[PDB]
Parts: C-alpha cells; structure tokens; sequence
C-alpha cells in the first residue's frame, strides 16, 4: 500500500 | 470567470453547502471564484480551498490509477485495441487541467501576496503537492522539471516553517509529512523520507507539553501519520 | 452528439473502463454515446446504461436531499439570504436534466423497438424510474402529471411482467420492488406499496424450487429487499 | 429512514 499524505480535516 | 458575477461571500457560503453535499465539483468552482475576487483568503477560506482540490483531483487520482493498472496488465495479454490508453490519457489530461488550474490560482496571485507564516506554507506546500500530482504522471523529458518544482517549493515552504512556527503547528506538521512522502514516492530517496518524518515527529513530540487539549488532539492526530509511514517504510 | 465519432464497441468498452474506474459521469457518456449509435442494446449493455445513469443521479439526489434539509430549517432561523435557494435549484435543474435526458433515450427510440419481455420490461420501469426522481423535487403543477407518468410507466411494465416472465426473474423483481417504493414514497398509498410488497415475496417464494443455485442466489437478493421494506412500513 | 429501491447489480 502506498504512504499516507496530508488527510483532509 | 463564470462566478464573476457572484458575491465573495456567497461563493464562501455555497462552498460550505457544496461540501456538505459531498459536491466537491461545485465547490471547488466557488472557491475558485472567491479567490478570483483578488483579496486575500482567511484561514477558514483556504481550508475550503484545499477540501475542495484536494477531493476532486483525489477522485482523478484513484481513477488514473485504476486506469494505469489495466494498461499495464494489457501490455505484457490479448491485443485490446487503444481504449485503454486513450481512455487514461482522458484522465490523465483533465487530472493535469485541475492541477495546472490550481497552480496557477497559486501564481496568480496568492503566493506573491501571502506574507503570514500560516498563509504562506500554506500556499507553498499546496504548490509542491500539486507538482507532485503532475510527477505521479510524468513520463516525458517534463518529469525531471515537475520533480524539481515540487522540491523546490517544499523546500522554501520548510525553511519558513521552520524559522517561523512551533515544531506541533498542524500547517508545518502537515508540509513535513508530505515532504516525506515526496520524498519516499516520487524523488526515489527513502532515506531521506525516513530520516524526515522522524526528525519531525521527535521534535513535535517534544513540544507538545506547550499545547491546550484541542491543540494536542490537532497535532497528535498527524504525527500519528508520520509514524504511520515510518512503519510502513521500515 | 460528442461521442458521434467513437465505435460502437469501444464506447461500451470504455464504459466497463469508467465503471471500474468508479468515473460514472464518463460512464454515462460513453452509454449515452452507444445508446445514440441505433441498434439496440444488449442485457449487459442495458446494464451498463443502467449503473452509470443510476449512480450519477443517485450522487444529484443525494444532495438534493440534503440541501433541501438545510433550507426547510433555514426557513422557519436566522435570515441567511438566497443562497440556499439557489444552490438547491442549482443541482434541481440539473437533476431534472440527467432525469430528462435519461426519458429522452427511453423515448428516442429504446422503446418502441424493444419487442421481447425482458428488454420492454427493463425500458418501462427505467421510464418509470425516472419519473419518479423527478416526482421527489416536483412542488409545481405539473406533480401530479408527473406522477402518473411515473405510475403509468411501472403499470404496462408490470402488466407485461406478469404475463411474460416467471414470479422470480430479477427485472420482474426489481419493478415491483420499485412500483412499492413509488406507492410509499410518491403517491401516498402505503397500503398499496405493503399489498404489492408482500404478493411479489410470496409469489417469488413460490417458485424458488425451479431455479439453480445461482438463480436462486439472485432472486433471493432482491426478495430480502421486498422484506426490508415491509419490515420498515409494518 | 427511507424505503429501499432496487441497488446497482
Ligand atoms: C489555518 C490554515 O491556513 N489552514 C489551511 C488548513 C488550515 C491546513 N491545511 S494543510 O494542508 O496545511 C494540512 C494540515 C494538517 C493536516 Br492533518 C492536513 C492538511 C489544509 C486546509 O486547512
Ligand atoms: C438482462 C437485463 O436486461 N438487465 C438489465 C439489468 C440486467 C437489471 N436491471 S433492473 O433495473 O431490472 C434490476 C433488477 C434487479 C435488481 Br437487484 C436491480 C435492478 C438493472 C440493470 O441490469
Ligand atoms: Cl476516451
Ligand atoms: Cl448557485
Ligand atoms: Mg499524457
Ligand atoms: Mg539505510
Ligand atoms: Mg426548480
Ligand atoms: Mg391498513
């Protein structure tokens, strides 16, 4: 799986 | 443009309602309207940017993926005609319209009037991931350029954040971990993604005790992405 | 129209692309584009034409719903101006427009050259579909017209459904299910919706012991819905 | 909640 980035919030 | 004749402040109110409808579409025109307005935008008011973009260029994202999948699958596989090439590049090409759209609200004109820390990272992290959406695509004599726009504006974004907000702020938090990904995802430089992430989340860690209940929340929740990563990376 | 330059073939192919790709606008293009083609379509292909209008409507009446909500509590509450309004008119009009073009297609010329039970059936209750969704935002005086549009739709698909397919084939199924949510929802008859409900079940359940494993499996799927709602309304 | 109508298959 690919890397988390900056979520929406 | 086409909301040129709507007020600022009812463009603002109709993307809050476009993003309780899930109409990410919609909002992402009324933003781009309101920033057309020519004034600068409010902390608020850049978080409805960034929902805004952050969905609809998700959506293409997810969809350019799929796409590429099965055209990687077929080249290798029973002749299927060019459908699927074709049919990725019609992705691919509005993918890169909605980032081309993005950076250029960016270079006209929010970056050059941004002066605040908050407003300013905010602005330069957004053009260093919306290049690194451009090199998730890039396979021309282009994509070396696109990486090094991305870097460069990540780059500049650091160095303020560094110099200017406490190491727990979400802004700064938020450029570091996308920095690493950069870094880990398109620049070919694991390291230097882990050794990022780490350093980022040791001095967050470090400052928390500073931090109200609600900031702490805010903070934690993203250094838990950043650890996230590093267990996904080592 | 737009897709006028495209084959046949790569258009439904492109299609299947769009679904897996979870692009149901483009989807309903490319069906749009193949239905405009002349020959008729195929069960797979009139699936096809049925997934992706059903998703982009179903993403427009979604939100209708919920900016509908906020204006009903906005007008009773704060003055908040005419955004609300006309935001809610905004993705009405253009509900109203995919309900139209959808109508459209059914009556140029899907209809009238679809001979055989499964296709006729399938073409009436998507009229019948169709008008309903526009019968959920219908407030003028043209509610009760589109009402018995709707009605009259679901009726020659059901009168040609008992005649020509057996109690558990899945279109037969699925039109009553939808005949029932109809008379609940639109023309305030629960009792006609509870009585069509609980003879469609019944009259299925009858004749589960004709079918296959794989048959029954499908049959059985849409029966569970038929007891979900009269859970609901009993 | 809102009656069921026939899902995507
Ligand atoms: C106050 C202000 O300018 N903003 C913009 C933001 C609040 C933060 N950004 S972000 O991309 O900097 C970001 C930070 C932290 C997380 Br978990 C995610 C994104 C997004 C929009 O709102
Ligand atoms: C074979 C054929 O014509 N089709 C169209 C369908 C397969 C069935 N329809 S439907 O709307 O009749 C329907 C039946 C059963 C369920 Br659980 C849902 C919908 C949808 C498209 O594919
Ligand atoms: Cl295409
Ligand atoms: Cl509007
Ligand atoms: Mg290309
Ligand atoms: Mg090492
Ligand atoms: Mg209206
Ligand atoms: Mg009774």
């Amino acid at each position: 799986d690919r890397s988390s980035s900056a979520p929406n919030v | 443009g086409a909301m040129g004749s709507m007020e600022r402040a009812s463009l603002i109110q109709k993307a809050k309602l476009a993003e309780q409808a899930e109409r990410y579409e919609d909002m992402a025109a009324f933003m781009k309207g309101a920033v057309e307005k020519g004034e600068e935008l409010s902390c608020e008011e850049r978080n409805l940017l960034s929902v805004a973009y952050k969905n609809v260029v998700g959506g293409q994202r997810a969809a350019w993926r799929v796409l590429s999948s099965i055209e990687q699958k077929s080249n290798e596989s029973e002749e299927k005609g060019p459908e699927v090439r074709e049919y990725r590049e019609k992705v691919e090409t509005e993918l890169q319209g909605v980032c081309d759209t993005v950076l250029g609200l960016l270079d006209s004109h929010l970056i050059k009037e941004a002066g605040d820390a908050e407003s300013r990272v905010f602005y330069l992290k957004m053009k260093g991931d919306y290049y690194r959406y451009l090199a998730e695509v890039a396979t021309g004599d282009d994509k070396k350029r696109i990486i090094d726009s991305a870097r460069s504006a990540y780059q500049e974004a650091m160095d303020i954040s560094k110099k200017e907000m406490p190491p727990t702020n979400p802004i700064r938090l938020g450029l570091a971990l996308n920095f690493s990904v950069f870094h880990y995802e398109i620049a070919n430089s694991p390291e230097e993604a882990i050794s990022l992430a780490k350093t980022t989340f040791d001095e967050a860690m470090a400052d928390l005790h500073t931090l109200s209940e609600d900031s702490y929340k805010d903070s934690t929740l993203i250094m838990q992405l950043l650890r996230d990563n590093l267990t996904l990376w080592t």
